[PDB]
RNA sequence: AAAAAAAA
């Protein structure tokens, strides 16, 4: 736990800084704006379809899938979700994950008059105790190395 | 860069039907172009080539379309009718790109046969067939599968064939038939209303219904629910014998088997598949759906029937012996006609008008069935 | 730089290149060098390395100090090959 | 943050500092290696003279011309030898 | 009841970049001994709605997994970005997320080949070094010098067709 | 018979 918030607070993170990042809803880009918004109200109501943040200057996109297509429910010690209650215009989005081997939350809000909002990430540090050990040591082994010089000729 | 004809080997090779085919890497576009009207000699007719993997500028379809647009100057109060013959089917980004190309030109019509359907199951090309040729308010574009005479007029018109007769492969017909049934599924064709009112009459005296139509659905097993697959949907008609097609006609039962094993079910799910049949299976094409039930335990069959075909009391018995593989076999009541009828017909909007003495005929057709299904 | 390089804590160590050239570069810097990491008294007196590879070793400590830990578009190193061979062999020397 | 060069007298040190930084700061820098009051030096770019107050943005030296891998060059004086590399 | 729902991160890309990933994996998988080893799942073997393929490479005892997707809508106005894709880096049942960089600096310490410990001894003893380094996107990384040094003084390999790389396949080219 | 397709 120590290395991995070390980690987190140090070290040019995956691309996706933790500083705060303005992010779009992509969906429907075509359609009118009306629609779009309410595609996007109603599947964020139904937990049906899927749905995807990009953040405005870069590649990267988070995005969120129905928990039934992957097939097998995965244990989740904590808790993702997308709140439409804490605000009457804004949705609010939390997402844990585990990025280059170090447990993160992602939390985000979107406006749905504008569909564009921000979004952020922070350490996240009740699972990291909880995540089996050894497959940490052994990611974070597998990391420290280097290729060159390596093999013995 | 473009060619007048190509030699036997490269016809052969090229548009070979088969639905797979690998180290096909190339397109070959042969293309006619004409004047509406009365028939007539194409204006202009040659071939574009083209890799699969090349930019696409250098696409044929991206070549004839820069040629065209200058070409088209010349006379532009002229209006044309352009037809290709394609070894593998546009793809996406030519789809969407003839698409808006034919919406800049109104005066011309454009019908494209295809020998193979070039990733068929990418749900974005679905959508960008779907936006070329389904909309009837985009453009006005015509996709086919080639049959026979089509393979033939390219044999004789786009070939090197030095008086050498247009010699079939061994399964033309049958990858024909299942192209045609995925192409339908994809651009989600419709019965017209007259041919369903004609065929799914149940009047137990019935003249002139020669030929069975089917239309099907798959359902899929998750959290005990039953989820439609809509991508498979559709319906589908018997073969008539034919000498270039099937010399004793193909039912459309077995083409309905024929098409199951292409859609990659899951071994370790569960699948329904409803069938809506206006004839009964026969004896020898209930004994195929048999002996493939056996085989195919993750997938239930259910068969609803607008009327009961029986001939020479074989038909009971293949009857009884579908029903004891597996398969549910029942009449068509109200619920079923309307369904089919919202679901598998151009209605425009229309509601569904019952015939006379529907429910009747429904009735004794149950009663029948019950007896067939009971007595042994 | 209030540091002062005569003290213990220098801030700065003294590198004399064996041609006759002589550069600084702060004690974390050469701290990426084996050699003069164990070595470090505050001055260092290199046997063979010229002066030219000298400038170029240090430009690397510069580099890679820099870029450690960003892992993001980080740039060219510029290198020819009429240097490369020496350049590996101070390298090596050094442990860098 | 930028890195520079200051080479005379065969005598040359290697740090970084900001981009607005007067050259008061540069000769601070010195002062704390070379034991030598800040204003009795003189900078030299270009074998030009650099007066007591100057800046990066007057000076028009931009972070793109001092770089980790090419740092800008500079001369330093006191009360000028451009003395080049060894070459192989 | 609330809804549920698994996070992913997906890298937006043009289909073609895609289809060249997938021949270039194939490729080397069969015509070439180099990524032998791999495996390649088609889309009709994963249940999942918008799974497009998947590469499943060994490292050691664990594993390395990139996805790609259909029909997100996401696309690009001009549909410039449609797709998508995905790695993780899985070991029984923990799994995480890895960059694309980080992707092929541990691929390459499996799979290509590098330059040999005596490498830098054979070099300043002025022989020939071989084997020598013919992945590149597996140092991405600031190296040591003398790894800068040697790769200088003896030029990497150019596999034809490329080595496939995570890197070149998720690479920013619509916003540059 | 196989090719899910730049595995040529
Ligand atoms: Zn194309
Ligand atoms: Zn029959
Ligand atoms: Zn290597």
């Amino acid at each position: 736990v120590p290395d991995q918030r070390s980690k987190f607070e140090n070290e040019e993170f995956f691309r996706k800084l933790s500083r705060e990042c303005e992010i779009k809803y992509t969906g429907f880009r075509d359609r009118p704006h009306e629609e779009r918004q309410a595609r996007f109200q109603n599947a964020c109501r139904d937990g049906r379809s899927e749905i995807a943040f990009v953040a405005t200057g870069t590649n990267l996109s988070l995005q969120f899938f129905p928990a039934s297509w992957q097939g097998e429910q995965r244990q989740t010690p904590s808790r993702e979700y997308v709140d439409l209650e804490r605000e009457a215009g804004k949705v609010y989005l939390k997402a844990p994950m585990i990025l280059n081997g170090v447990c993160v939350i992602w939390k985000g809000w979107i406006d749905l008059q504008r569909l564009d909002g921000m979004g952020c990430l922070e350490f996240d540090e009740e699972r990291a105790q909880q995540e089996d050990a050894l497959a940490q040591q052994a990611f974070e082994e597998a990391r420290r190395r280097t290729r060159e010089f390596e093999d013995r000729d | 860069n473009t060619v007048e004809r190509m030699y036997r080997d490269t016809f052969s090779y090229n548009f070979y039907n088969r639905p797979i085919l690998s180290r096909r890497n190339t397109v070959w576009l042969c293309y006619e172009v004409k004047t509406k009207g009365p028939s007539r000699p194409p204006l202009d007719a040659k071939i574009f080539r083209g890799q699969v993997y090349s930019e696409l500028k250098y696409h044929p379809e991206m070549r004839f379309f820069h040629w065209f647009s200058k070409w088209r100057k010349l006379h532009r109060d002229q209006e044309y009718e352009v037809t290709w013959y394609i070894s593998w089917s546009p793809c996406t980004k030519c789809t969407r790109d003839m698409a808006t190309f034919l919406a800049e030109d109104p005066k011309v019509t454009l019908t494209i046969f295809v020998a193979r359907l070039y990733y068929f199951w990418d749900p974005d090309y679905q959508e960008a067939l779907r936006s070329l040729c389904q909309k009837r308010d985009g453009p006005r574009a015509t996709m086919k599968i080639m049959n026979y005479d089509e393979f033939q007029h390219c044999w004789s018109k786009f070939v090197y064939s030095q008086r050498e007769l247009f010699e079939p492969w061994n399964n033309l017909p049958k990858y024909y038939i299942l192209l045609h049934i995925m192409l339908g599924e994809i651009l989600r064709h419709s019965m017209d209303p007259p041919t369903f009112t004609f065929n799914f009459n149940n009047e137990p005296w019935v003249r002139g219904r020669h030929e069975t139509y089917l239309c099907y659905e798959v359902e899929r097993m998750h959290n005990d629910t039953w989820v439609l697959l809509n991508q498979r949907r559709g319906f589908l008609c018997n073969q008539a014998p034919h000498k270039h097609g099937f010399l004793e006609g193909r039912h459309a039962e077995l083409c309905f088997l024929d098409v199951i094993p292409f859609w990659k079910l899951d071994l370790d799910q569960d699948y329904r598949v409803t069938c809506f049949t206006s004839w009964s299976p026969c004896f020898s094409c209930a004994q195929e759906m048999a002996k493939f039930i056996s085989k195919n335990k993750h997938v239930s069959l259910c068969i609803f029937t607008a009327r009961i075909y029986d001939d020479q009391g074989r038909c009971q018995e293949g009857l009884r012996t579908l029903a004891e593989a597996g398969a549910k076999i029942s009449i068509m009541t109200y619920s079923e006609f309307k369904h089919c009828w919202d679901t598998f017909v151009d209605h425009q909007g229309c509601p569904f008008q019952p015939w006379d003495g529907l429910d009747e005929h429904s009735q004794d057709l149950s009663g029948r069935l019950r007896a067939i299904l009971q007595n042994q | 730089t209030y540091g002062g390089c005569e003290g213990p804590d220098a801030m700065y160590v003294k590198l004399i290149s064996s041609d006759g050239h002589e550069f600084i570069v702060k004690r974390e810097h050469a701290l990426t060098s084996g050699t003069i990491k164990a070595m470090l008294t505050n001055e260092v007196n290199f046997r063979e390395i010229p002066s030219h590879v000298l400038s170029k070793v240090c430009m690397y400590f510069t580099y890679k100090v820099r870029y450690t830990n960003s892992s993001t578009e980080i740039p060219e190193f510029p290198i020819a090959p009429e240097i490369a061979l020496e350049l590996l062999m101070a390298a090596n020397f050094l442990d860098c | 943050d930028v890195f520079l060069m200051i080479r005379r007298h065969k005598t040359t040190i290697f740090t970084d500092a900001k981009e607005s930084s007067t050259v008061f700061e540069l000769k601070r820098i010195v002062e704390g290696i070379l034991k030598r009051p800040p204003d009795e030096q003189r900078l030299y770019k270009d074998d030009q003279l650099l007066d007591d107050g100057k800046t990066l943005g007057e000076c028009g030296f931009t972070s793109q011309t001092a770089r980790p891998q090419a740092p800008a060059t500079v001369g330093l004086a006191f009360r000028l030898c451009i003395e080049p590399f060894s070459s192989p | 009841m609330e809804n549920r729902w698994q996070v992913m991160i997906v890298w937006q890309v043009d289909r073609m970049r895609i289809r060249t990933w997938k021949s270039l994996v194939k490729h080397h998988m069969y015509v070439s001994g180099k990524a032998r080893g791999w495996f390649y799942r088609h889309h009709y073997e994963s249940p999942h709605p918008r799974i497009s393929s998947e590469v499943h490479i060994p490292l050691g005892d664990a594993r390395l997994v990139i996805t790609t997707y259909w029909g997100l809508h996401t696309g690009e106005r001009d549909w410039h970005l449609g797709q998508g894709v995905s790695i993780e880096w899985r070991k029984k049942r923990y799994s995480t997320q890895v960059d694309p960089e980080l992707a092929d600096q541990l691929i390459h310490l499996y799979y290509f080949d590098c330059f040999s410990d005596s490498a830098i001894r054979k070099a300043l003893l002025g022989h020939i070094v071989s084997p020598r380094c013919e992945y590149q996107a597996g140092h991405n990384k600031v190296g040591s010098l003398q790894y800068l040094a040697l790769a200088a003084l003896i030029t990497p390999k150019k596999i034809k067709p490329p080595l496939p790389s995570v890197t070149k396949l998720t690479e920013d080219r619509w916003n540059k």
